[PDB]
């Protein structure tokens, strides 16, 4: 099924970890798991409902990393007048996505903050 | 230049005006269009213009204790957020968003120069840009 | 210094820029209504000042009293030889000139453009 500690849903194995890491450290932690894994992704409402069902005993309420980083990077940015975005003057900040251990809603956070996370792999 | 309308300030081939009225980004764009010829929320295409727009705003005293000032930057977009794949490499299908930061603004704390993505439905002062005519 | 509201001082002259869309002759009339003259441009130096000041098409005081004759300023003087470099192509029946972005262009006198006037600083 799934090794010890891991839960099964829809052909995949999931594990929460309640120990605060930044987004980048979290992703690599998952990577370096005995079964190589990634930050949990959501492909459906039902899967999100299942993962918060998992989180709730374990991780309540901590903010929990999901697998989305640099969420405001590759937007198709354009001037309203239709002039070229040639000169560029951005800030200096990277946002990543998380949810509370208790609800399905997502929250944009500075990637360098520290919370908890869930790993996921295909079985 | 000088061939600007009253209320408008020249700089380099364009006329500019900061309006202290607080509008959502969209309301600001529409307001600018309606100060026709073809006026739009400002585009910043250079260091000199950034410096100019920044000086224009600082100069407006009614502006005001104001955190943000809309400019004409908006993402196109199209999804609810811009990261097109999860870290596992799969594409972003289901999305669960919530206010989103898909419009660009200048910020008080950053000297009205550096650009900040910010929530489009937030009401703020804005700068329009126009081609003399 | 010696100039008034809406008139800019340069050299020994006061210059006024007016966004009234008028024919060449109507513009001439507008200027003398203010005891002024449509602009004379007889050197490169004034070229650069004017193009600094505006980038919109504006009539200047250069015209040829009949088609295919010599180009003359308001004061009746003929455009200096050095200034031909700044006078662009035209047709024989284009008798009046406007200034735009550092060049003078011959065009139909009955067309409408913005204008500028000049007075001696006093």
């Amino acid at each position: 099924d799934c090794p010890s500690g891991w839960s099964s849903y829809e052909g995949h194995c999931y594990k929460p970890f309640n120990e605060p890491k930044n987004w980048a450290d979290a992703e690599r932690f998952c990577k370096l798991q005995p079964k190589h894994s990634h930050l949990v992704s959501f492909q459906s409402a039902e899967e999100a409902d299942f993962v918060v069902k998992l989180t709730r005993p374990r991780l309540k309420a901590n903010l929990v990393w999901m697998g989305l980083s640099n969420i405001w990077h590759g937007c198709n940015w354009q001037w309203s007048d239709g002039a070229r975005l040639n000169y560029k003057d951005w800030q200096e900040q990277s946002e990543c996505l998380a949810f509370r251990g208790v609800h399905t809603e997502w929250l944009n956070m500075d990637c360098s903050s520290t919370c908890s996370f869930v790993c996921k792999f295909k079985a | 230049l000088e061939d600007c309308d009253f209320g408008w300030s020249p700089y380099d081939q364009h006329c500019y005006q900061a309006f202290n009225e607080q509008k959502t980004w969209d309301e600001a764009e529409k307001f600018c269009r309606a100060q026709e010829n073809g006026a739009h929320l400002a585009s910043i295409e250079s260091n000199g213009e950034a410096d100019f727009v920044s000086w224009l705003i600082s100069q407006k005293d009614e502006l005001a204790d104001e955190d943000y000032v809309w400019i004409g930057l908006r993402a196109q977009n199209k999804e609810q957020q811009c990261s097109s794949e999860w870290s596992d490499g799969s594409s972003v299908s289901y999305e669960n968003l919530l206010h989103t930061k898909k419009c660009g603004a200048l910020e008080k704390l950053t000297g009205f120069r550096k650009w900040v993505n910010y929530y489009c439905e937030q009401m703020h002062a804005f700068v329009c840009k126009l081609l003399p005519y | 210094s010696p100039c008034d509201t809406n008139w800019r001082y340069y050299g020994d002259s006061c210059y006024g820029f007016f966004r009234h869309n008028l024919t060449w002759e109507e513009s001439k009339q507008y200027c003398t209504d203010m005891n002024a003259t449509l602009l004379k441009i007889d050197n490169r130096n004034i070229v650069e000042y004017i193009k600094a000041r505006t980038h919109l098409i504006r009539w200047v005081g250069l015209s040829r009293q009949k088609s295919n004759e010599v180009w003359k300023w308001e004061d009746g003087s003929v455009i200096s030889e050095n200034m031909f470099e700044f006078l662009e192509d035209g047709k024989g029946n284009m008798n009046c000139a406007y200034f735009h972005n550092g060049k003078m262009h011959p065009t139909f006198c009955e067309n409408k453009h913005y204008l500028m006037c000049e007075r001696k600083a006093g």
